[PDB]
């Protein structure tokens, strides 16, 4: 009945949902005024909810709910949203965004076991510590082929409509997920999978339908793989104990109406640097670790290694190992995890040992002390280990690594090798292999995971962690800051179009410009010409040129050039850094230690090509990717990097490479995005961590999200609905009725009440509201609401007296004659006639 | 017609005086029957000057105007005390009936409630009987109460 | 402007209420003295609009009719007053089924524990000299009824 | 399609043009310049050749052709004939049509403006590039090898310069001026064959001579002591096959040739040998700097390539300068595409990509806003 | 969080700035005063130049670049130039934010008030120093030695002063001038090795100099002697290193040199020589104080670092002076940087902190608050 609420209150599923009728009726007549109640900057908490004093000038004297007086800043006050607004899902439609705003909706929803919050297209959900029956099967029915306005937020939702989308729309989709640990992250893409097998099955139209083989379903299929690749890869950084090194894009793809035709992975993004380097508590991928633990030994005596991580530089650099980990029993674990994803070990043999020749490179000096500006191999220890597990030719290694020699229309010998070179080209290696063994065990999985089932469109799923600040920023950070912007200009792209759209459908005239592109002044500057991407990486070419030189030019170009470009002061100490910037995303300081350095790719021809021959695995590897083929100089390309004129690519030419291609893939399809939470440190319900929502706000772009609402007219209506609340507050005569014509009496009100025209436009159909016009609105219905009650209460008393009267009346007429007869009597007793008469009177007969 | 007419009686039985004149020795020789004394000079004459020469009941009546001039009938008075008691014949409270006359409207003096106290105004059960006073004073009272 | 009638009206309702007081005329009453013909300004109204210090009582202050005289029509002559009409949609707020019943008590004590209250005799006494019974009241017929003032026809 | 284009570097060497994309490592493209046609043109049954092309072909092709080279000295004297090089580069040779990508040109050292500007018309009005460059040979070489400082020996096809560098500056007034280099070279080793009683004037025999200079010969430790060491030498007498298959001596003659260098009144010119025009260079230089030069001694140039050079450059400048002194000699190992590698540099230089000329350059200024405040 | 902060002690010297922060032995930073920029500017590829920087790069940067001293003869001509070098100070040396510290600045002998008024407006508001001194050099130095009586000769770069004390009184009307000191010297002895057949003309070769004459140069016993022994003299022939690897030797100019600063007339200056201009400064005192004059005084300066030159002047000045009388020669170890201590103390003057300029005085007298009735 009546609420806004449906089905059943009280039936389980209902509860992270539904709200029951009582607890929200409860809710949206709390008091309220939005004059004093307000919101006060507290030092500690973040921001706290107080009332106001008194006023005057710039000084405002406030009491809080901590009740002692301080004297706040005029502007440094935050007006809180009306009581209207309470207990609400969508906290764009809060009128007064303001933060202590933004953690009491929240919160109060949390604590209530209410978990789930809907903001514009987001869904946020937080994380209830405790079970919650949501859960269960019986809600699942409650869902399932509903459409999503239907019901508050769920996955069964999400997962079903993109089916359905992906049937009707017939195309892909994606999914994009965020949530650190607590996020409950993991259980959803249980759920999703299972999401994808519930339907995948189901159909309404036919697809080639087998009897047949198996191997697994999809959802394991996925599963078996992860704890070897995340054993590999993840890793500890000094942040983050458990923090995977890579990108996961898992595509679950379909037909064209919805059969599964079955998945595929792809990978991006290997901090390879990581491998010979690692700075303070902090280690490199698990797996070196573990190799050299006693787990394995037949594995190490392979490698012909004495277990002992120290013992070796290429290890050695950072510190041995970490808690909480066991190296040994995660060996085991690997070895497991190898086996049960169901290679065939000789491969396995195999993929340690090519990892291990890693290490052997690692042995071998350089020196020959550098004859005179040469430098030739010492020991050929490893050489011959080398060229024997690859089976290749010592006396070439030596040579090829000593002296490349490499081609052109004539071949060239690449003198090209130096002391300092060579180094960084073991290392590399080193990446190299992992990276090829990675890629080429990836596509096994691939035939393995190739199913029966037809596909065309998919749906999914984008993972890779979310903005970063650090007390020191650098070359990493720089990146995944780049990333989310155009990320973010990327969204507010598509919004951008979206609204003028409506706004033209309704008719309501737009002046805006597309909202990302405010913030592609800042992106540019990355990224253009002469952005500080490109300026650096040129620089890297000059032989010469130090950091300082590097520093100028950024300097030159940008320094006051840009208020984007600016830079950190000392203070004490406390920190160094060369510049900084605000993107869009908040202001940002980066350090310089290693970059250009750490930048040197370069490629060493000949040992590619020395390393074609032999082996089996490694002229696969070496000579190109898996069964296909490529092309050549004719038609390519835009000045891509190919060369960079010697000495191969740095890595900002590949990262424009891989970002336009994220890009192209993106914007081809529709885009959701989730993003989970963890509310506070100490996981309890109900809480709320002021500090690190905020925090999270910003990173999150949330409140970004906000800014933009407030670009244009956010309220939107009825005019009908308009009137019928509103009406209270300006009352005429005649009868609400449907008698006052929907679109006069809004007239009516409006102009009656005197709004500028500015603050808000018709509509055919709707009245656009600006901020803040619905807010004076609330208000004065509030106060106009509480005058009525006096004046009925006026009323009523006019009752009781009125009611008095004709008794006090009635009583005068007998009073006054009570008064004057008696009055009467005073004097006749004396008057002896009358007495007399008195007497005289009983005499007669 | 009545009263006047009944008047006009009382008159005529003290009369005999010639003509139609009830003059002094009319008064005192009434007394005789009636049959309490009488000063007879003085008092009785002095009751005559109010009023200019013999009377003659017409001037009888309109020596007597001032008594008309307040009092309502009798009935209509029983009346206005109704209205002041709901319950029965039972009839009205003693401490409502004080503080009705005496704080309120046209105040009654303390002395002034007293008098009527005094007079005993006939009560019992700590309350008030308000027929047998009327009984006295506007009917004028041809009695009360052995 | 008015006008003999008319604040003489007023006289005579003030002379009976002077009369009570004994003889001689509140201040105080002031608000019910011409409550009692027809405007319905409240307390605050009243109190500061002559009443003495919103008039706890005696013996502050003392009108008289005469002074009064202007105050009925200026303390009148705001119109505000208040409306069956306007009330209902007060009513219905708390109606909540839109039925026009209430949910008798809820009702009493509205209006009692809310706004300014309003004793409890006077709300019990007043709905069921109004007649419109408990399952559930019309606040909005109970209300566009005492608007209408108790006698009605 | 997010923006940029290629650099169509083609140096154009006296002899040979080497052409390419920017950011590659060396050219893709190097063939002969000369001009060419059937000396005899004998006629025939029907037709079919290219007049003169003299491209590749003209090699393989010896004996039949005439030769001419428009750039003969460096300079490009022949507008006519340079631009059917020209042509044979961009779309014989690279096949890339010129109007997509911004060419950058070599150009020799006194390079006349004019002789600037009448490249500049033809390549904007001629080719059509939407843009381009000309640059300094010279100059391209010091790019390639990344010296600050230091005084480099470029010793080339027909000149040899010595350059001190100091933080990037060509001090021009220090700079020696060789004519001497492999085009002579190339002339004495014929020469000194013809003493033996063989005969090397023709065309064809010069290539062929050219060979033997290139595969045979080589410079002394001592030239004293070499020579007479020459008499019992069992080593000279090395041999070289003719393509008409008879079989040459040489060996005296190998290192003879080379002596010129260092001694060029072998030849005939006055000019100092390239050692001590060196300590000549430094000399004009300031001494606080020279230190460095000393130091940094870079040699450049297909005419360095002859082994054992650097290490008798080192004997000699030890010879002429201070005890104290440190003497290092660097040479790079493919120097002789110094020069190319060079423009690839610049050419694919994106920061400073303004610098190409623009078609509205020339058109408004003219060619000469190639000259005149930029390359 | 007590309550005082350090003073920033610049002293702009004629040639070197010296400057660190008060209450340390000596100044952190000691650079050249200059500001010079590519002469010749070659142009290169590319840039990472700072264009007038001078400061330490200059000298290792010898060759390229030119040189001015705003500060030239001591009081600060080029205010431009000038706000550059207290630039360098904060900044780059001592890398300070002058926000933070109050700072004392020294200044010249003669220094008009305008001048220290524009010294003045510039810190406060180019530079943002929160406080500021003016400090007379002079009267730095005779704070770091610690004498009361005496009389000191004060030669440094480029001036040499006689300055009577009594009761730290520097009594005005005695004090002396003499415009040679080193700067003059070291001009002086580009002169005479020129005579050789050696040149020094350029500002390289003007450190060069600079170098022997520090390294090498001696007063004599007796001049006259001295040139007599030359002849015979074996001693005097050592020999110096130059940049260039060539090797110079310094016979007779060792001595020649400073024998001008006794007699001035080698230059060309009737002044004067330095033991006459102190006899005269005493007698222009009065008869009795002169005996503590006497007693002590007092050597000062960089040009008074030459072994020797104690153990003449006593030689000099017993002979002008009488025969009873009392004399002694004094001179402090490390004398030259005497002024920058002077200026370190009074800067670190705790007791006297009150003396220093305040953003308020500048802003409510103006600048000229440091010049009236203040330092
Ligand atoms: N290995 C070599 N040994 C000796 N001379 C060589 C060698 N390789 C090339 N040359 C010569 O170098 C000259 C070309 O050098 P280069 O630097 O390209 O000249 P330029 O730039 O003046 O055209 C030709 O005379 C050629 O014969
Ligand atoms: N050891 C030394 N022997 C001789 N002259 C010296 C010595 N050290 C410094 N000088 C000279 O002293 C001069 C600097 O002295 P200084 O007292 O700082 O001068 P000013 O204060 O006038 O700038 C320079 O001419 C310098 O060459």
């Amino acid at each position: 009945m009546s609420s806004d609420a449906e089905m059943a209150i009280f039936g389980e599923a209902a509860p992270y949902l539904r709200k029951p009728e009582k607890e929200r009726i409860e809710a949206q007549n709390r008091p309220f005024d939005s004059k004093k109640a307000c919101f006060a900057v507290d030092d500690k908490e973040m921001y706290v909810k107080g009332m106001i004093q008194s006023r005057e000038n710039d000084k405002v004297t406030v009491k809080t709910l901590d009740d002692r007086t301080l004297t706040l800043n005029s502007d440094q006050v935050f007006p809180m949203n009306p009581p209207k607004f309470d207990k609400i899902e969508d906290m764009a439609m809060m009128t007064h965004l303001h933060e202590p705003a933004v953690l009491y909706n929240l919160k109060e929803r949390y604590a209530a076991w209410m978990i789930y919050t809907y903001s514009g297209l987001f869904c946020v959900t937080v994380n209830p510590y405790k079970w919650l029956p949501v859960y269960n099967p019986e809600v699942v029915t409650a869902y399932r082929g509903k459409k999503r306005q239907e019901a508050p937020p769920h996955i069964f939702s999400i997962s079903d409509n993109a089916y359905q989308f992906m049937l009707t729309d017939r195309d892909n989709q994606s999914i994009l997920i965020t949530g650190e640990s607590g996020a409950g992250k993991t259980v959803n893409t249980k759920r999703v999978i299972q999401y994808f097998a519930t339907i995948a099955v189901t159909g309404d139209k036919k697809k080639e339908q087998q009897p047949g083989k198996m191997q697994g379903t999809l959802e394991d299929q996925i599963i078996q793989a992860n704890p070897l690749l995340e054993a590999f890869g993840n890793a500890k950084t000094v942040r983050n104990d458990n923090s995977s090194r890579f990108g996961k894009f898992i595509r679950i793809h379909f037909g064209a109406t919805g059969k599964l035709a079955s998945a595929d992975i792809e990978t991006y993004l290997l901090e390879k640097s990581r491998v010979t380097f690692q700075l303070s508590s902090e280690r490199s991928y698990h797996i070196f670790y573990q190799i050299m633990s006693n787990k394995k030994p037949e594995l190490i005596d392979l490698l012909l290694i004495s277990t002992n991580p120290f013992d070796f530089p290429f290890v050695s650099q950072g510190e041995v190992t970490v808690a909480s980990i066991d190296d040994s029993e995660e060996l085991l674990a690997t070895d497991n995890a190898i086996d049960i994803l169901g290679f065939s070990s000789e491969e396995k043999v195999g993929i340690y040992k090519l990892t291990g020749a890693v290490m052997h490179y690692g042995n071998m000096k350089f020196k020959q002390k550098q004859r005179e500006e040469q430098a030739e191999p010492d020991g050929t220890e490893v050489a011959d280990k080398a060229g024997y597990l690859m089976g290749l030719n010592s006396a070439e290694m030596l040579k090829g690594l000593c002296c490349p020699r490499v081609k052109v229309g004539n071949e060239y010998v690449t003198k090209g090798q130096n002391v300092q070179q060579v180094t960084n080209s073991v290392g590399a290696l080193a990446k190299a292999v992992y990276e090829k063994m990675f890629l080429w065990m990836v596509t096994r999985i691939n035939q393995q995971l190739d199913t029966k089932q037809p596909r065309q469109y998919f749906i999914g799923v984008l993972d890779i962690a979310g903005f970063e600040i650090f007390d020191f920023n650098s070359l990493e950070q720089l990146c995944i800051n780049f990333t989310n912007e155009k990320l973010q200009q990327f969204f507010n792209h598509h919004m951008f179009v979206l609204e003028q759209e409506e706004y033209k459908k309704e008719g309501i005239e737009w002046e805006f410009i597309d909202f990302g592109m405010d913030l592609a002044a800042c992106i540019e500057l990355i990224e253009k010409p002469m952005g500080i991407f490109s300026i650096l990486e040129e620089e890297c070419m000059f032989p010469k040129a130090t950091d300082t030189s590097f520093k100028n030019k950024l300097y030159d170009q940008h320094l006051g050039k840009s208020n984007n470009f600016q830079k950190p002061k000392p203070a004490k100490g406390k920190a160094e850094a060369h510049f900084s910037l605000v993107h869009y995303a908040g202001t940002v300081d980066y350090n310089i230690a290693g970059w250009l350095d750490k930048n040197k790719d370069p490629l060493n021809e000949t040992v590619v090509g020395l390393y074609q021959k032999s082996a089996l695995k490694l002229l696969s590897f070496l000579f190109s990717n898996y069964a296909g083929a490529e092309a050549g100089d004719s038609g390519g390309s835009k000045k891509g990097g190919k060369k960079k004129g010697s000495s191969f690519q740095t890595v900002s030419a590949v990262f424009r490479e891989n970002l336009n291609k994220l890009m192209t893939n993106l914007r081809s399809t529709h885009p959701h995005f989730v993003r989970c939470l963890i509310p506070n440190e100490t996981k309890t319900p109900g809480v709320m961590d002021h500090y690190l929502v905020m925090h999270q706000l910003r990173c999150n772009g949330v409140l970004e999200g906000i800014r933009i609402c407030r670009k244009g007219f956010p309220s939107r209506i009825l005019y009908a609905d308009f009137k019928q609340r509103y009406r209270i507050l300006n009352a005429s005569a005649i009868p609400e009725g449907q008698f006052i014509d929907s679109k006069n009496a809004s007239e009516k009100l409006l102009n009656s009440i005197d709004v500028d025209r500015e603050q808000y436009r018709f509509g055919h159909t709707k009245v656009f509201f600006k901020a803040g016009l619905l807010g004076l609105l609330e208000e004065m219905r509030d106060e106009k609401l509480v005058t009525l009650m006096t004046r009925t209460q006026a009323l009523c008393r006019g009752y009781l007296m009125r009611v008095e009267f004709k008794k006090m009346m009635e009583r005068r007429d007998s009073i006054f004659c009570i008064q004057y007869n008696i009055r009467a009597f005073m004097n006749v007793k004396h008057w002896p006639w009358m007495n007399l008469f008195f007497k005289i009177k009983p005499l007669l007969k | 017609q009545t009263q006047i007419q009944e008047f006009k009686e009382a008159f005529t039985v003290i009369d005999q005086n010639r003509d139609g004149i009830i003059d002094k020795e009319d008064l005192r020789d009434t007394f005789a029957a009636m049959g309490r004394l009488n000063v007879k000079n003085e008092e009785l004459d002095a009751m005559m000057k109010e009023a200019s020469g013999p009377i003659n009941f017409t001037v009888f009546l309109t020596m007597f105007g001032e008594k008309l001039k307040g009092a309502d009938p009798e009935d209509v008075i029983t009346g206005a005390f109704k209205v002041l008691d709901p319950e029965g014949k039972g009839t009205i409270k003693k401490q409502f009936l004080e503080e009705l006359l005496i704080t309120q409207c046209d105040r009654f003096s303390q002395e002034e409630i007293k008098n009527m106290w005094a007079a005993f105004s006939p009560d019992v059960g700590g309350n008030v009987d308000y027929k047998n006073i009327c009984y006295v004073i506007t009917h004028g009272d041809a009695k009360d109460q052995e | 402007i008015k006008i003999e009638f008319s604040k003489e009206q007023q006289d005579e309702f003030k002379e009976a209420f002077l009369l009570y007081d004994r003889t001689g005329d509140s201040k105080i009453t002031l608000s019910q003295v011409g409550d009692v013909l027809r405007a319905l300004g409240t307390n605050p109204t009243n109190a500061e609009v002559k009443k003495v210090l919103g008039n706890p009582s005696n013996e502050e202050m003392n009108a008289k009719k005469i002074e009064f005289e202007q105050f009925l029509p200026m303390l009148q002559a705001i119109s505000n007053n208040k409306d069956q009409g306007t009330y209902e949609d007060f009513v219905e707020g708390l109606r909540v089924f839109d039925k026009e019943g209430n949910g008798t008590v809820m009702g009493a004590e509205l209006r009692h524990v809310l706004a300014t209250l309003g004793e409890k005799m006077k709300e019990e006494e007043v709905e069921a000299l109004m007649a419109g019974q408990e399952d559930s009241n019309g606040c909005i017929n109970y209300e566009a009824f005492v608007k209408h003032i108790m006698s009605i026809d | 399609d997010e923006d940029e284009t290629t650099a169509l570097v083609c140096d154009n060497g006296s002899g040979l043009v080497k052409a390419g994309f920017a950011g590659d490592d060396a050219p893709r493209a190097v063939f002969p310049s000369i001009v060419g046609r059937p000396r005899h043109q004998g006629v025939m049954v029907g037709m079919g050749q290219k007049d003169s092309y003299v491209g590749d072909e003209a090699q393989s092709k010896r004996g039949i052709l005439t030769l001419k080279y428009p750039i003969e000295h460096g300079i490009i004297t022949n507008w006519d004939d340079m631009e059917k090089i020209w042509h044979h580069t961009f779309y014989n040779e690279l096949r890339v049509a010129p109007e997509e990508h911004p060419t950058l040109l070599t150009e020799a050292p006194l390079n006349p403006k004019a002789n600037r500007e009448k490249m500049t018309q033809i390549m904007f009005e001629t080719f059509n590039v939407p843009a381009m460059y000309v640059a300094i040979q010279a100059v391209l070489s010091l790019y390639a090898s990344g010296r600050t400082t230091g005084i480099v020996l470029d010793s080339g096809d027909g000149v040899t310069h010595n350059v001190p560098i100091y933080e990037g500056y060509a001090l021009p007034h220090a700079i020696m001026r060789l004519d001497l280099a492999g085009r002579d070279l190339t002339d004495y080793l014929m020469k000194i064959l013809t003493e033996r009683g063989y005969s090397f004037v023709t065309t064809a025999e010069r290539e062929i001579v050219r060979d033997i200079k290139e595969k045979l010969c080589y410079v002394a430790l001592d030239f004293e002591n070499e020579m007479a060491t020459a008499a019992s030498s069992s080593s000279l007498e090395k041999s070289y096959e003719l393509p008409d298959g008879q079989v040459i001596t040489i060996g005296n003659e190998r290192f003879r040739c080379p002596e010129t260098l260092f001694q060029p009144s072998f030849i005939g010119m006055e000019s100092a040998g390239i050692h001590e025009t060196t300590y000549n260079s430094i000399m004009k230089c300031d001494i606080d700097i020279r230190k460095d030069l000393y130091a940094n001694n870079v040699m450049s140039g297909g005419t360095t390539m002859y082994p054992g050079i650097a290490d008798r450059m080192q004997k000699e400048i030890t010879a002429l300068a201070p005890s104290t002194m440190k003497i290092k000699i660097i040479a790079p190992p493919e120097r002789k595409y110094s020069v190319w590698i060079g423009g690839s540099i610049l050419a694919s230089l994106s920061t400073f990509q303004q610098m190409w000329i623009t078609k509205q350059e020339y058109d408004e200024a003219g060619p000469s806003i190639v000259h005149r405040k930029c390359f």
